[PDB]
């Protein structure tokens, strides 16, 4: 059985202000800058749909340096940290981006049509471009995030599969590291493994795994580490219809048309997608520069963060635009020439973040330590995340007890 | 399915003259008639495609016009390499048919 | 240039089904459209199906729907006709007939196999 | 890649003549074709790009046709400066190549 | 009007690396698509490489990649070729082919330079 964090552990009314100074971020929005010889990156990607992973690390409040002592007993008495209030400052104007592809496998525009396409060609791809859907959300907890999408499957051993088969689809639930890619209207699916001739969807997520959130399997879990606070908010819809050029994988049933002829002899291809629309961005719809309480979690665990680690998602597609910038080869022309000029582009994002701690003391009793232990082996120990990669955050040098010389210090104070 | 008349089925010619031959739809196929022409011992090898078109490397003597139902083919200056069996060929639905055959032959 | 080069000749007996391939052998083809004709001793030609595997076509005559099958291979280029439930009246020569991708319409069959030679008797 | 084959790979003609030379593609090119002649001791000088269009500064008795797989150059009143190398040249892809090269001598 | 001149002839051991340059002199050229050529002792022409940098297209044959590398510099109006891993079949005739901006495709090459000779030999 599960027990809610409020019956063993005690808080005290010792409150701490952590904050991070400012976090830049300067990039290509597409493909990273390679040295054509070396494999060492010149210049990162950096988008705007991509999410955002924190891991903050705090000092141990067991060797941290109090003024005062008495408050507790170090013989039988253990200290740990809990969150009670997060602000996620964001700079920069609001603003839309677009992506696309040169050689995007576009046939027909559906929408209206006039005339039939009777002729197949070799190669019917467009350079095409649009803009994504709009997403915000923001996820606090104690560990990592647990995202959600379609990937192959193991086909069954009984018949032979022949090239061209339909792959088989199942459901992964992976892990969201910092730099994956969100969901830009398209679904959450595996495009490297499921989609072979790597021209249907856009040049940022051709090759790329898009993730979504995996809310009901966080909820449900036992102990509620993973999620102590989230907010989120989506909204798109379709521009435009076209068609898909290419061999025909399933064929459409005898008894669902009447068969044509002269121009519609053969049949055009019924592989209709949509191209997904973000409406418009706004200030009032804006969940970010807000101060979040947090006065009761869903889950059992109540904003304790066990060995002394934070987690936190930030995904904001709101302010995605991108800087073109253009350099001069040679200056010493009157008349303008195309080829006299360079392009490029370049994403700039900007980033702070502010904390409100508070000081929490455990009793270790022998059905307390027993239940701490079958909850968490390690932290026992104290008194496994290496294959991942994450921003870092190091707070181990910036707290303060002086809360009102702060902005989100006063706005503490001031609401008890 | 469409049936196709072919006329007439036989006739002899001598080298130099001008031979028509007639073909009739059962139903309007716009222009979607293509002739072939066919040897003893080798493959059909085609002609006229679209009922006008000339395909490439055919002699600029064979002809073809016609529209609807009614079409035709017409060859001037007939020379010894052109007796052979010609036939029609409908392609205004994907199940496509052939005609009877006119064999021409030697006065 | 490419040349389609067509299996043997084939002698079986009334109730069996043969298989016919077709080969492409020069350059590389990309192939458009594929039909099968046939000719029968002292006759014309007949049609006997057509498969377009862009727009996902696959037609058959009335007289021929359930004993045809055509069938494609890209890979290998590769075309094969399969006849079921064979009788004495099947016995003739029978011809490949090919479409290239490029082409200005599906029905241009430039490329024809040498044929192929099936007895049904007993 | 894109293998190109040139026929004939030499020719001996006269002042006066007419001389065709074939050429023949692996693959559809459309009219993705490109003639060149070369002599000794300069550079290549190009004579009819796209198959069809002729080069500023270039007789009109150099033609060309051709469409698909099959192409070929055509020169009619052979005159003494026209004695050279003749290459085709594909630029359907962006990894060109060359054929194997015509010689044209004095009969 | 313009004219491209290249660079002087070139002796090299094997194993060494050259370098081959291809000016324009008169005029305004604003190049368009730069390539070079090669002919051997009795042999035919050899494409060994182009570049256009407007769609930023660089590309090289099969054989040749990872040896060659082509490149152009606007504001003098100057082509480079690099050859590494010489060999002794390398002994040949070098062109500089090149295209203005301005005209109906890439692939007009109406420029050509004069040759340079480069022989690996010890």
């Amino acid at each position: 059985k599960v027990v809610s964090t409020d019956e063993y552990v005690a808080r005290t009314n010792i409150y701490y202000h952590a904050g991070t100074s400012r976090l830049l971020a300067v990039g290509h929005p597409y493909f990273p800058i390679k040295k054509p010889n070396n494999n060492k990156i010149l210049v990162p990607k950096v988008s705007g749909l991509q999410y955002r992973v924190f891991r903050i690390h705090l000092p141990d409040p067991n060797k941290f340096g109090f003024p005062d002592t008495s408050f507790y007993n170090p013989d039988t008495q253990r200290l740990v940290w809990a969150c009670v209030g997060v602000e996620v400052g964001r700079g920069q104007p609001l603003g839309v981006g677009i992506s696309g592809h040169p050689l995007l496998n576009k046939l027909d525009d559906t929408e209206n049509a006039s005339a039939y396409a009777a002729n197949a060609g070799v190669d019917n791809r467009e350079c095409i471009s649009m803009d994504y859907k709009q997403t915000q959300l923001c996820l606090i907890g104690c560990k990592p995030p647990i995202g959600e999408h379609w990937g192959k499957g193991s086909p069954c051993t009984n018949v032979a599969v022949n090239p061209g088969d339909c792959p088989p689809l199942e459901l992964i639930n992976t892990v969201i590291q910092d730099g994956d890619m969100v969901d830009t209207g398209f679904g959450a699916m595996d495009f490297t493994t499921l989609q072979a001739n790597k021209s249907e969807v856009p040049l940022d997520i051709c090759t790329s795994i898009c993730k979504y959130p995996d809310y009901i399997k966080m909820v449900s879990e036992p102990y509620g580490d993973s999620l102590f606070f989230y907010l989120r908010r989506e909204q798109m819809f379709v521009r435009h219809l076209f068609n898909r050029a290419g061999a025909v994988g399933d064929n459409v049933p005898d008894d669902l048309y009447i068969k044509g002829s002269g121009s519609t002899a053969n049949l055009a291809s019924s592989n209709y997608f949509p191209t997904p629309s973000g409406s418009m961005v706004t200030s009032d719809a804006q969940i970010f520069n807000k101060p979040y309480w947090l006065q009761r979690a869903q889950g059992h665990n109540n904003g304790i963060c066990w060995g002394n680690q934070l987690f936190v998602t930030v995904v904001d597609t709101t302010r995605s635009t991108n800087m073109s910038l253009c350099a001069a080869i040679s200056t010493s022309e009157t008349t303008y020439k195309n080829t006299n000029f360079k392009e490029y582009l370049r994403h700039g994002e900007e980033y702070d973040l502010q904390f409100i701690f508070q000081l929490c003391k455990i009793t270790l009793t022998a059905d307390v330590m027993t239940y701490i232990h079958s909850m968490n082996s390690t932290i026992l120990e104290d008194w496994p995340l290496k294959k991942y990669t994450f921003w870092e955050v190091n707070l181990k040098e910036k707290f303060s007890a002086d809360l009102d010389q702060f902005p989100l210090g006063r706005k503490f104070l001031l609401q008890a | 399915d469409i049936q196709m008349t072919q006329s007439p089925s036989s006739l002899s010619a001598s080298v130099g003259d001008r031979v028509t031959i007639t073909c009739r739809a059962s139903d309007m196929i716009s222009n979607y008639l293509n002739w072939y022409q066919h040897k003893p011992g080798e493959a059909p090898k085609l002609l006229i495609y679209s009922a006008s078109s000339l395909q490439t490397g055919v002699p600029s003597r064979f002809s073809g016009s016609g529209s609807g139902t009614d079409f035709t083919l017409t060859i001037n200056n007939l020379q010894p390499e052109d007796f052979a069996t010609y036939y029609c060929q409908q392609s205004y639905i994907t199940r496509l048919s052939f005609g009877g055959g006119t064999k021409v032959e030697i006065k | 240039q490419v040349q389609l080069v067509q299996s043997g000749a084939e002698v079986k007996k009334p109730g069996s089904s043969v298989k016919v391939s077709c080969k492409a052998s020069g350059g590389t083809f990309n192939s458009y459209a594929t039909g099968w004709v046939r000719q029968a001793p002292g006759q014309g030609l007949e049609w006997m199906g057509v498969i377009v595997p862009i727009f996902g076509t696959e037609d058959y005559p009335q007289r021929f729907q359930g004993r045809v099958t055509i069938t494609a291979d890209e890979s290998t280029a590769t075309a094969y006709m399969e006849l079921r439930s064979l009788r004495s009246d099947d016995t003739a020569v029978y011809y490949c007939a090919r479409s290239r991708l490029g082409s200005s319409s599906w029905f241009l069959f430039e490329y024809w196999g040498q044929g192929t030679l099936v007895t049904v008797s007993s």
